[PDB]
Order: C-alpha cells, then sequence, then structure tokens
C-alpha cells in the first residue's frame, strides 16, 4: 500500500527530512517534511505521544501538493483601469504606504487561518502604532472569553482524554473537525469503556454512541441534571465536555 | 542534430578542399588575405608547443602520447619547458587553492595566441573533489579554455582527439578576414 | 642520580630560562567557558547569523527500528536554495546546510556550541517511555468493547 | 506602480550575490572586447548576471570573457554593425543593452559616423524594436554642436560625431541612460599607456600642449564608470537621464603628467625628463601622422590627432546635470590606484632596490575652482 | 528553426517570452524524436492462457528482473518494467 | 579532405577497429538492427549545430493567474 | 568554574597582552616591505589601518589560551610575509577587495534577498 502522490517521486535515503508542524488541522501534530532540491515531496508523521502519536490525518498529509497549485509568487496592485497586475515590491510598497496615509486613522486588520504568531503579533504592533485598536480574527468567538484562556482551549490533554470515562460532545464531529482527538475517544472507547452522547444532527464517529437530540435546551438539561445523561457525567471518574 | 551523409549523397556532394574559408570570395584582396590567412594558420596549427605543466594522474597519460604508441612529435607537436615558448598549456589535473595564482602566472606570462587544452575531469569541473574544499571547480574559473578533454584518465586516442579538435580550430581561426572585415 | 655527563642545555641556561620552562610544565587555572569562535576560522556572518538546532532525529513513520534515533545530533537552520539558470540544479550559498554532528546527550552538545560561541537552542528534550500493557487475552473479552472483529 | 514584464518563478531574482545566482539582468553587452567591456563584463559577473557578449572579430578575442560569468551566463554571438539581423538575433531576449561601441581613429570600412552615429542608430533600433526595456549607450564629456579645433585642422571629429549619435540615440530610443565620461584611467586604458609610451615622448623629453598648463582634466576610474554602468542598470529611475562621469578631484595636465614621470620613477636630473611645449614642435605632428598612415591597425602607443584634440579638449561639467554620487557609486582618486597603476612602467625595474632607496613621490596639487577661473582668463 | 519551440516527451518547451531561449540561437537544442510511450502502444498486447505469466525482458539474463504478473483481472496488465502489456481471454 | 577525424566511424565498425571483435558487421550476425537506431554522427563541437543542455523537468510551482 | 590545563607560552594575561604588542611591533616593520614587495594596489597607511582593524576584532577575547592562538596564528602569517611564501592575490584577502558591500538596513534587505 502506497502513497499515490507521492507515486514515484524520489527516494527515502535522497530525502531531507526536516521537523515541522502541521498547519491545518487544530490539533497541531508533529510531522516530518520531505524537502529534496527546495521542493516539498511529502509529509509524514513524527512521534509526539502527547500531540499525535504517530498518526496524520489525511487532509494534514495529501496536502502537499496544495503548495505548489495557486501559488502567489510577485506582488500586485489593482491598477485604477480595473485590473490586478503584478507590480515590483518597492511600488507595491509605496501603494500600500500612501493608502494607509490617504486612510488616516480608520485602519482595521483580519487575521485568517493559516497566519503564524510572529505575523499575527506583526500585524497587531502596525495597527498598534499607527493609532488602530482593532484587530480581527476570522473564526468568530463569544463576548468576554478572551482574558482567560480556559474558554478557548482544550484544557484536558489529548494525551489525557484517552483516560477519559464520558464524555458529552456539544455540536462538534471530531472526526472530520480535529480528527487525532477522535482517535484517541476511539481508544478510550476501546479500552476504558467510554460512553459518549452528542448534541445535534446524526454522525458516524466510527464508534456507538447515541444522540440526544438537536435542541440547544438539552444543552441546560445536562447541566440541570433531569437527563440521564447528566448521572452519567456526575457518576464518572473523568469526565469531559467537548463543545465545538 | 545532422547524421554522416549516405555514400550516395556523400557520392553526390563534392570534395570539402582544405580551405574551410572557400576557394573564391569574390576580390583579389579578400582571396589574397584568405590565403595568407590559410598560411599563416598551417604554419600555426602545425606544431603547437605544449607546457611541461603536469598537476596530476592524468599527466601520466600525457606521457602516453610522448610514449611511442601515440607519438605526439609526429603531428609538430613537442614539449617546451618555457611558458614564452608554448602555444599551449595541457591544464590536466587537480587545480587546488594553491595553484590558483600559479596557473593564473603560468598562462599570463605565456604569449599570444593562447589555446588551452582543459584533460581530465578535475581540470574541467572539479570532478571526483569538486564537493571539497580546497579544489577550484574547474579550470574555467581561473583561465579560458578552449578544448575541453572529457576522459578522467584520458584515453591517449582520446587526448589526442582534443589535440586534432585545437588543430582543426587554429585552422578555422581567421584573424587577417577579420581585420580586412573591421 | 647518575653520575654520566648532564644535560648542558639545561646546566648552562639562565634562572630565567630554568623558571620559563618550569611555569610551562606546571598547570594554570582557567575558566571552564571557553569562546572559541576567533579560533575556528568561522565567518563572523555565520557566527551571528546561524542558529543552531540540537535534537534527537525524527524516526521514519514507514520503518519499524530505531537504531537511528538513538543519537542527538546537531544541525543548522536552512537558508535559501534556488534553481541555476543554465540546467536546473538545486544550487545553495549555505557552507553550513549539509553538516550533522552526532552527540550522545544534549548537555555534550550545549557545551560543544558555547565553545564554538554557536547560537544553540534544542527542539525538544529526551522522549518519555509510556508502559503499556500488551497480552493477547484483551482481544478475545467477556463484556468488552476491546474484543477484536478481525481474525 | 512600477509593472513587472516577465511574472515567470525562473525570470525573477533569486539567491544570494554570488556568481552563480540570478539577479534577474539579461544584459547583451556592445562591444565586450575593448577596455571598459572588460570591466562591465567582471561586474556584471558578479552578480549573476547572465551576459550575451557580441563580438565582431576573433573568437580568441572574447575568449577571455568566460572568466567572468558562470556556466550558462557567457553566450557569444557574431554580428557586424552593417547587419541588423544579427543584432536582431542578439538583443532578441535581452532586458539590458549596453553599447559600449567606439573607435578613437578612422577605419577603412568604418568611419566615425559609421561606428558612433549609424551603428548606434542600428543598435537603438533594433533593440527599440525587440522590446529591451534599457540601454546605456555612453558618450563624451565635452560633447557639442561645432566644437572649435584648438590644434589640429581636422580634430574634433570624434566629439561632434558622439554628439550627433547621443541625440540621435536619444531620439530614437526614448529613455536611454546616456553616460558622459570623461578620460578614463584603469589597466589597458589608452590614458596611463599613451603618457607611458616611447612613441609620445621624444627623446626623453615630453611634448605638451601650453606646457600642459591651460588643460584642466577631470579623469575617472574604470570600475567607477563600471559600477556606474551596473547601478543604473539595477535603477529604473535612471532611465532617460544624463549622468556626468569625472572623478573626484581637478587636476591640470602639467601637474599630472608631473605626478605620473614622480610615479615612474623618471625624475628631472637621472631620467632626464623634461617638458616642453608641443605647439613649437612641427616633428611631433608628422610622427603622430606617419604613425597614423602606416600603420595598417591600432596605432603605436595610441597616438593619432584625435588623440590630441582628446588630450587638448578642457575637462568641462555642466551644472544641472547629475554626477555618479546621484547613481549610488563611490569615486575612487588617483592617488588610491595610479601608485599601483604605473607600477609596471617604472624606470629601472632591474635595480634590487632597499626600503629608503627610492622616496615615495608627493600627491598632486588639485586645481579649485577660483584658481581654474583665474587660469582660463 | 522548430527545435527551439518543440515539446520533449516530458512536456517541456520554452516560452516565446523566456529568456532561456537566447541559448539556443548558436546551437541547436536536442530533443528526441523516438518517444518511449508511442512506442510502447505499438507493441500489440499478449494473449495468454494461464493464471499467471512471467516477465524478464525478452532478453533473459539482458531484460529486467522476472516478474509474475496475474491475468485474473479482466483488462491488459502492464509490467512496470518493461511495459509489456499481458492479456488473458 | 583535411576535415577526418575518429567521430567519422560508425557503431557497428566501432568495436572491428578497436580491435574489440574479430568479426566484421559483414559477418557478425548478432548485432542488432532496430526502427529506433538512428545514424551515426560525427563531433559537432564548435559548430552551429552543437548540442548545449537544458532542464528536462517543467516548471512545478504553478502561480495564480487572476484572470 | 575552575581548570587546570597545560599552558601555551605564557601563564598570565600580562605575557599574553606584551606577546600581541610584540606582535603589533613586528607586523609593523613587516607592513613597508609587504608594501614595496608584494605588488598590491594598497598605500601603507590603509595597510597599517587593516592591521589596527584585525587588531580591534580581535580586542574583545578575554581568554589567555586563546589569544595565546591568536599570537601564533599571528606569527604564522608574520613568518608567511617575512619569506614571501606567498602571492599577491593572498595578502589582499585582509581588504576583501571583491566582495561588494550588502546593505545592513532592513528595507534593502528586504528588496534585495532572503539573507
Ligand atoms: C622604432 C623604435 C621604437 C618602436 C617601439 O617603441 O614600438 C612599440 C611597439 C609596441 O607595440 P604596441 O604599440 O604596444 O602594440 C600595438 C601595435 O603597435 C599595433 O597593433 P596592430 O596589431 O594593429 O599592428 C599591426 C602590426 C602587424 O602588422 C603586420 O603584420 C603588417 C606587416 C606588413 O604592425 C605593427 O604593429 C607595426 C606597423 C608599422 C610597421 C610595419 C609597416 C611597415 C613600415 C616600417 C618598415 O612595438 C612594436 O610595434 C614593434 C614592431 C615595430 C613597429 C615599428
Ligand atoms: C605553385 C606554388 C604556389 C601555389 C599557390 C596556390 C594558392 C592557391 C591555392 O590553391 O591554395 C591552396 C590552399 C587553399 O586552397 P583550397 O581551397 O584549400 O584548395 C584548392 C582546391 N582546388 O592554400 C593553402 O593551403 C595555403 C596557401 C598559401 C598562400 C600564400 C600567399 C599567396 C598570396
Ligand atoms: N578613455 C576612454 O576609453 C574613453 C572612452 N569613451 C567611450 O567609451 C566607450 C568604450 O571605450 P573603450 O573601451 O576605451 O574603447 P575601445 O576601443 O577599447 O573598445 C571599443 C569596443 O567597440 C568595438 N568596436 C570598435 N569599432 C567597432 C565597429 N566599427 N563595429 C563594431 N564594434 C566596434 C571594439 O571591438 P574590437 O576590439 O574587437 O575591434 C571594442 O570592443 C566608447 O564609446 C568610447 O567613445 C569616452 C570617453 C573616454
Ligand atoms: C599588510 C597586511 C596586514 C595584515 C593584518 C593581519 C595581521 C594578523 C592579525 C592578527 O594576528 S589577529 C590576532 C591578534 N591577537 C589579539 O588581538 C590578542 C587579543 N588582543 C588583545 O587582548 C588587545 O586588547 C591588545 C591587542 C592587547 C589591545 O589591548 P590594549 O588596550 O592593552
Ligand atoms: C636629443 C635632444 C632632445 C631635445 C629635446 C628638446 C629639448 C628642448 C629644451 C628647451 C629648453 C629647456
Ligand atoms: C626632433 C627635434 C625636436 C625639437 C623640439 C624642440 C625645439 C626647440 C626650439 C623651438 C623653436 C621654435
Ligand atoms: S581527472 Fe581523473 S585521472 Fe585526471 S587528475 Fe583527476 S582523478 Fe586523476
Ligand atoms: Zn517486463
Amino acid at each position: 500500500l502506497t502513497n499515490k502522490p507521492y507515486s514515484f517521486v524520489a527516494r527515502p535515503w535522497e530525502i531531507r527530512k526536516v521537523s515541522s508542524i502541521d498547519v491545518l488541522d487544530a490539533v497541531g501534530s508533529n510531522i516530518v517534511v520531505s524537502t529534496r532540491t527546495n521542493e516539498v515531496l511529502r509529509i509524514l508523521p513524527r512521534e509526539n505521544e502527547d500531540v499525535n502519536e504517530e498518526w496524520l490525518a489525511d487532509k494534514s498529509r495529501f496536502a502537499c501538493d496544495g503548495l505548489k497549485r495557486q501559488r502567489l509568487v510577485a506582488p500586485m496592485v489593482r491598477m485604477p483601469n480595473g485590473e490586478l497586475q503584478a507590480v515590483e515590491w518597492e511600488g507595491a510598497l509605496i501603494a500600500v504606504a500612501k493608502a494607509i496615509k490617504a486612510a488616516g486613522g480608520q485602519i482595521a486588520g483580519i487575521s485568517g487561518q493559516l497566519a503564524d504568531l510572529e505575523a499575527q503579533v506583526a500585524l497587531k504592533d502596525l495597527l498598534n502604532r499607527l493609532g488602530s485598536e482593532v484587530v480581527a480574527t476570522e473564526q468568530g468567538f463569544i463576548a468576554g472569553g478572551t482574558d482567560n484562556r480556559a474558554n478557548y482551549l482544550l484544557n484536558s490533554t489529548i494525551a489525557g482524554l484517552e483516560e477519559a470515562d464520558a464524555v458529552l460532545l456539544v455540536g462538534t464531529n471530531p472526526r472530520y473537525e480535529a480528527p487525532l482527538v477522535n482517535t484517541r475517544l476511539r481508544k478510550a472507547y476501546v479500552h476504558n469503556e467510554l460512553q459518549i452522547a452528542s448534541i445535534g444532527p446524526k454522525i458516524d464517529l466510527s464508534y456507538d454512541h447515541e444522540n440526544l437530540g438537536a435542541d440547544a435546551a438539552l444543552v441546560k438539561d445536562v447541566c440541570s441534571g433531569a437527563h440521564a445523561f447528566s448521572k452519567v457525567l456526575e457518576g464518572a471518574k473523568k469526565p469531559a465536555i467537548i463543545i465545538g | 542534430q545532422q547524421t554522416l551523409p549516405v555514400a550516395e549523397v556523400a557520392q553526390n556532394l563534392p570534395k570539402k578542399g582544405y580551405s574551410p574559408f572557400g576557394t573564391k570570395q569574390s576580390s583579389v584582396a579578400e582571396w589574397s588575405l584568405a590565403r595568407l590567412d590559410d598560411l599563416l594558420n598551417w604554419g600555426r596549427k602545425g606544431s603547437i608547443w605544449p607546457l611541461t605543466f603536469g598537476l596530476a594522474c592524468c599527466a601520466v597519460e600525457m606521457m602516453h602520447i610522448a610514449a611511442p604508441r601515440y607519438d605526439m612529435d609526429r603531428y609538430g607537436v613537442v614539449f617546451r619547458a618555457s611558458p614564452r615558448q608554448a602555444d599551449v598549456i595541457i591544464v590536466a589535473g587537480t587545480l587546488t587553492n594553491k595553484m590558483a595564482p600559479a596557473l593564473r602566472k603560468v598562462y599570463d606570462q605565456m604569449p599570444e595566441p593562447r589555446w588551452v587544452i582543459s584533460m581530465g575531469s578535475c581540470a574541467n569541473g572539479g570532478g571526483y573533489y569538486h564537493y571539497s574544499y580546497s579544489v577550484v571547480r574547474g579550470c574555467d574559473r581561473i583561465i579560458p579554455v578552449d578544448i575541453y578533454v572529457p576522459g578522467c584518465p584520458p584515453t591517449a586516442e582520446a587526448l589526442m582527439y582534443g589535440v586534432l579538435q585545437l588543430q582543426k580550430k587554429v585552422k578555422r581561426m581567421k584573424t587577417l578576414q577579420m581585420w580586412y572585415r573591421k | 642520580t647518575d653520575g654520566g655527563p648532564l644535560d648542558p642545555k639545561t646546566a648552562l641556561a639562565r634562572p630565567e630560562e630554568l623558571e620559563q620552562r618550569n611555569k610551562l610544565s606546571g598547570k594554570i587555572t582557567v575558566p571552564t567557558a571557553v569562546n572559541l569562535s576567533p579560533i575556528s576560522g568561522v565567518p563572523e556572518e555565520h557566527i551571528r547569523e546561524r542558529r543552531v538546532r540540537i535534537h534527537i532525529p525524527p524516526k521514519n513513520a514507514m520503518q519499524s527500528g530505531t537504531d537511528n534515533v538513538n543519537t542527538w545530533q546537531i544541525e543548522f537552520d536552512n537558508r535559501e536554495r534556488w534553481e541555476n539558470p543554465l540546467m536546473g540544479w538545486a544550487s545553495s550559498g549555505d557552507p553550513l546546510s549539509n553538516m550533522n554532528v552526532q552527540f550522545g546527550s544534549p548537555e555534550e552538545a550545549i557545551t560543544f556550541c558555547e565553545r564554538n560561541g554557536w547560537r544553540w537552542y534544542v527542539d525538544g528534550a529526551a522522549k518519555p517511555k509510556k508502559e503499556r500493557v500488551k497480552n493477547y487475552g484483551i482481544n478475545f473479552a467477556w463484556n468488552k468493547r476491546t474484543r477484536v472483529s478481525t481474525k | 506602480p512600477r509593472p513587472l514584464k516577465t511574472t515567470n518563478p525562473a525570470a525573477m531574482k533569486r539567491g544570494t550575490g554570488g556568481r552563480s545566482s540570478f539577479n534577474g539582468i539579461v544584459a547583451t553587452v556592445f562591444g565586450a572586447t575593448g577596455f571598459v567591456g572588460r570591466y562591465v563584463c567582471n561586474k556584471l559577473g558578479k552578480s549573476g548576471t547572465q551576459m550575451i557578449l557580441p563580438y565582431r572579430g576573433d573568437d580568441s578575442d572574447v575568449i577571455r570573457l568566460k572568466v567572468t560569468g558562470d556556466l550558462g551566463q557567457v553566450l557569444f554571438h557574431f554580428y557586424n554593425l552593417e547587419d541588423p539581423a544579427s543584432i536582431r538575433d542578439a538583443v532578441k531576449h535581452s532586458n539590458v543593452v549596453i553599447n559600449l561601441v567606439g573607435r578613437d581613429f578612422e577605419t577603412k570600412n568604418f568611419k566615425f559616423k559609421d561606428v558612433h552615429v549609424n551603428g548606434a542608430e542600428r543598435i537603438a533600433r533594433i533593440a527599440r524594436e525587440a522590446g529591451v526595456e534599457r540601454l546605456i549607450h555612453l558618450s563624451s564629456l565635452n560633447v557639442e554642436a561645432n566644437p572649435k579645433d584648438l590644434y589640429v585642422k581636422g580634430g574634433s571629429e570624434w566629439l561632434k560625431s558622439k554628439y550627433e549619435g547621443e541625440l540621435r540615440v536619444r531620439d530614437a530610443f526614448p529613455n536611454a541612460t546616456i553616460i558622459r565620461p570623461a578620460d578614463i584611467y584603469g589597466s589597458e586604458d589608452r590614458f596611463l599607456r599613451y603618457y607611458a609610451h616611447i612613441w609620445r615622448r621624444q627623446f626623453r623629453s615630453m611634448p605638451l600642449w601650453h606646457k600642459g598648463e591651460k588643460t584642466v582634466k577631470q579623469p575617472v576610474y574604470v570600475s567607477d564608470v563600471a559600477q556606474a554602468i551596473i547601478n543604473a542598470a539595477k535603477d529604473p529611475d535612471s532611465a532617460g537621464r544624463i549622468y556626468q562621469a569625472v572623478g573626484p578631484k581637478r587636476y591640470q595636465l602639467s601637474e599630472l603628467v608631473d605626478w605620473f614621470h614622480r610615479l615612474m620613477r623618471k625624475d628631472q636630473k637621472r631620467w632626464g625628463y623634461m617638458r616642453y611645449d608641443m605647439r613649437w614642435d612641427p616633428t611631433f605632428l608628422l610622427k603622430a601622422k606617419l604613425n597614423s598612415f602606416i600603420c595598417p591597425g591600432t596605432p603605436i602607443g595610441g597616438l593619432h590627432p584625435a588623440r590630441i584634440e582628446r588630450e587638448a579638449v578642457t575637462d568641462k561639467v555642466l551644472t544641472g546635470v547629475p554626477t555618479l554620487e546621484d547613481l549610488g557609486v563611490t569615486l575612487t582618486t588617483m592617488e588610491q590606484q595610479v601608485p599601483w597603476e604605473l607600477r609596471p612602467y617604472r624606470a629601472a625595474l632591474y635595480y634590487d632596490a632597499e626600503l629608503g632607496e627610492f622616496e615615495t613621490p608627493s600627491p598632486p596639487k588639485c586645481i579649485e575652482a577660483r584658481d581654474e577661473l583665474r587660469l582660463f582668463a | 528553426r522548430g527545435d527551439i519551440e518543440k515539446v520533449t516527451h516530458t512536456g517541456q518547451v520554452f516560452d516565446k517570452e523566456d529568456y532561456r531561449n537566447a541559448r539556443f540561437v548558436n546551437a541547436k537544442r536536442y530533443v528526441n524524436e523516438n518517444w518511449g510511450i508511442k512506442l510502447i502502444e505499438e507493441v500489440p498486447p499478449k494473449e495468454c492462457t494461464e493464471r499467471v505469466v512471467f516477465c524478464d525482458g525478452g532478453d533473459g539474463p539482458l531484460g529486467h528482473p522476472k516478474v509474475y504478473i496475474n491475468l485474473d483481472k479482466p483488462g491488459n496488465h502492464i509490467c512496470g518494467y518493461c511495459g509489456l502489456r499481458f492479456v488473458k481471454k | 579532405n583535411m576535415d577526418y577525424d575518429g567521430s567519422m566511424i560508425p557503431a557497428e565498425w566501432y568495436g572491428w577497429m578497436h580491435y574489440k571483435t574479430d568479426l566484421p558487421p559483414i559477418r557478425d550476425g548478432c548485432r542488432p538492427k532496430y526502427k529506433w537506431i538512428a545514424d551515426h554522427s560525427e563531433n559537432l563541437s564548435g559548430t552551429k549545430e552543437a548540442y548545449y543542455p537544458y532542464s528536462t523537468t517543467p516548471n512545478k510551482v504553478e502561480a495564480w493567474e487572476p484572470k | 568554574a575552575v581548570q587546570q590545563v597545560r599552558p601555551i607560552l605564557s601563564v598570565d594575561r600580562e605575557e599574553a597582552r606584551k606577546r600581541a604588542l610584540n606582535l603589533y611591533k613586528a607586523w609593523y616593520r613587516q607592513i613597508p616591505y609587504i608594501v614595496m614587495d608584494y605588488d598590491i594596489p594598497m598605500t601603507v597607511e590603509q595597510c597599517r589601518d587593516k592591521l589596527r582593524e584585525e587588531f580591534v576584532k580581535h580586542r574583545n577575547v578575554t581568554d589567555i589560551r586563546v589569544i595565546d592562538m591568536l599570537v601564533i596564528k599571528g606569527q604564522m602569517e608574520l613568518k608567511e610575509s617575512v619569506e614571501i611564501w606567498k602571492q599577491k592575490g593572498h595578502i589582499m584577502r585582509y581588504w576583501k577587495e571583491s566582495q561588494d558591500p550588502k546593505p545592513t538596513d532592513f528595507l534593502s534587505k528586504f528588496i534585495q534577498g532572503v539573507n
């Protein structure tokens, strides 16, 4: 059984192996990238027991072709005739600087999904130095949850989620959103006899599970204690609640 | 790419002649300068004098055109010790970091016209010691090269192929006709 | 001692020469933190610019063997490679991009980098071993979800 | 604002500043055989520029230019200024065309109009029709419409030819970086080699026009001109501009010649060097005319009446026209290079001298503005 | 000259705006006229009776290493070394 | 005439001239003759029809193409 | 910390400083014989300024064994310059006369290339 995107491309003694971390999934799985003669070849797992444990998703592995297609190689400026034309770096930089000087106080910035920590820090430093106190992120969040980490953190460890006894999914599909968390939940289902209830539509989690419903009011009911899975979570030794 | 012609096509073609500049040039002065250039290139492609240089193993092959199987003195080619009394320097062997000003000085003190034969893989592009610290990556980046003999030890057949191709390059070398058309 | 002929370069030497030879035969006190950047012959740009990663090399995920994992190594940061316009090879202006230096412990590599003056950092520590129980009776179990469906 | 034409990942700049890399410039260097062309080719090959070098003569004249570039960055071509098809083949894949084509003397096949005017028009028109972005054709410093003859009858045809050529190139190619250099000093030049030669001096005596006092020159070093050509090629803002190329300080010709013979270990007493006015000497002009006549190629020592008019004229800069400091290049003083440059032309090199045998000569005096206006009054 | 704009069997040709076609004004481009794809689909497939067949390049020790191809699946089975096609009716 | 060199000998007579085999190609029935075997060519260096190398792989990184 | 090692030609820092000053004196005497003999385009004052810069970039070291290794290497270059033992191509290597200087500001480094 052989990688078909990596069909006869290179050889394993030739490969420069560089340690990296995949960014497409939110697991942050440790990978090793096969680079030979200044080209990406394939993505392979690197063993971190806490994060991924020799396992990699198909989206994280078979997206080495996406670094070859639809790339941006030149700085482009929309000329006033209506077309985006490739220009030099210095002309693009002074055009963006002239647009910034023409803005005069109304400047905002949005961070995406592939941005690292350092570009976000540099963007926030540029906006705060220019007098703009507004920054943005593409995926939304609750109001007031920024100050405490635990509102946006998988506080139970991914290596600790294999020791969970009963988990509750509130509107998430961990088979596709973060698949190594689903491998940890499958390991805890096989070994630790985990019983799992989910809230939302019917989903296949690659194991047997019960769907409580699609209404949000029963999300209160598990927090109220009237539902039997609230008694399951209270009687469990290591409970958890996973929210998408 | 063209191939050698078939013997019927070869019988259709006439003889090439000794002169690479053609028989007639539609001018008396052009014909006289072309024949003077032919005499000069005959005197220059006859008896080029290589230089006793011999950096490395490829040099041992250089004595196999001295050795009586191949006989470089049959062609006029004869070794001279001084670079002033030499037309050719056969850079043959590993050119290292300490031999960069040595080869540049010996090439510069050699008088014009100058043709350099690069014999051997070390002299062409570094070869088996290309990725080392001390070896200069070929002798092109210090001195000009006109002939690249490709074998690591070339056969002395293959070295005299480079010598004969240098003689054909000198035979096609034109200076008086260039002076008339400059 | 022996009643033979004495050594003439020690008997005829001045008292300043006897003091000079005995002081070089002794042991001086030096700090153990020694910077050897001007001695090693490295250009100063690679000293102030390159970052050194000390790491245990990654196991090949397609291969069960761990013999190549059993060492630590020093490697240097990857600079720009490019395509030469003639023929299409991978030209590189980085002389240190191809050097992996083997070491036994990260403390030895840290002291070596402090000796040679490199800007060092450790990517990851030594991997702890988790005790996992493996036996054949779990595959065929009674009222357990770990009963295997293969075979 | 400034568009990028190529938009190909093989064509963009990549790598560091070495020879094996690519700087994104594909330069065609016309007249690369000559004195400026070697330094221009070396300064291009230091940055990894792919160069097309067209030669009009023999292969042995341009075989020495393979050293400057790496493998694949030097491509030789055969051209002639009477054939536009070879120039069309030469500049068809070039972003930069450098015109160093010129000749100091008349030739039986090419006159001054045929090499400075008409050949420049053929090169500039073919480069404009081939889509070449830049053109860095050179000029002379003292170009004028009607340059008056100072000594000889028939002189200053070269300056008029370069002037007519530079306005017709600026008419034909609308944005050409015209560089006007003064007398250029270097190795293999004509300026130091003309004064150092046997045929210029007469019986160990040096003939100069007005004893060298009334001629003020501002010479420029050749790598400064070459690096100015590189900086004009790399900067797109230098297009359609005229750049004066002079040195940092001004000298008069008598002080320059006396300093040259002080550097050459040719003093007043031991060697017998003396300076006398060339205007009272009718032998030297007949000698220059005979040297220009009987030589089938280059005259011996570069001695011809055009060289006499080139050294006779005074180097005058025009206010409002930018110098080489606008191009970002530093300028090299003669006190850094010419003591090394006149080392092979020193007299009595057989003498195994000690350290204090020969004294280091004094640097020459530099003429100021007020002294120049007092001298020219 | 048509060898500059000719396409090799790896699907490579230089563009008209590329500077790398300036290397071919003095030396002609080498494109191999014998593409391996056309000369391997010109060879007809071999009809066989046995369930498995062996291939060794057709020369013995001078061919490729001997491999066995299964023919129970319908269609044309391609040897991965030499490209010869086998079929079972 | 005066253009002979060692590259004019074809591939079939090359081993007979270099004493590799004692069998001439007239009676050498083991030498193959295929449809794709090209005719012999001499060394074309120093000629307008020489060989000059290039990259055989195409471009592996594709740009955007905004339109 | 503390370590007992064998010394190289000096016990304390004062002798190593004396050896470095002896190197400076010997290189000062050797510079005018370097200039007149090697056929290099460098004035004597430029040579002495380059010698001063070579000592300045090694003023920062403090360890006596490192200082004495530098003294041994400088004595080797002095011995390779008293006897000629070299060419003009290697004497000019201290000045780096062929390398074009690179800018240090971040905008020019951003425009030129990733290095
Ligand atoms: N002191 C100086 O040198 C000064 C020079 N300039 C200008 O700078 C430029 C370069 O100067 P420089 O290097 O010294 O001059 P050179 O005479 O040394 O070089 C001129 C170049 O042009 C070529 N050439 C000459 N005539 C023709 C022609 N008819 N057709 C085609 N090519 C020809 C020569 O080729 P080849 O050698 O093969 O015959 C050579 O490569 C010229 O335009 C000159 O006017 C201006 C002021 C001072
Ligand atoms: C061999 C004699 C050469 C004479 C050259 C001219 C000398 C002029 C001297 C004028 C008075 C200083
Ligand atoms: C060959 C002789 C040249 C002499 C040049 C000097 C003449 C000095 C006297 C001038 C009188 C007008
Ligand atoms: S090319 Fe081969 S035979 Fe010649 S010197 Fe190098 S290793 Fe020796
Ligand atoms: Zn097969």
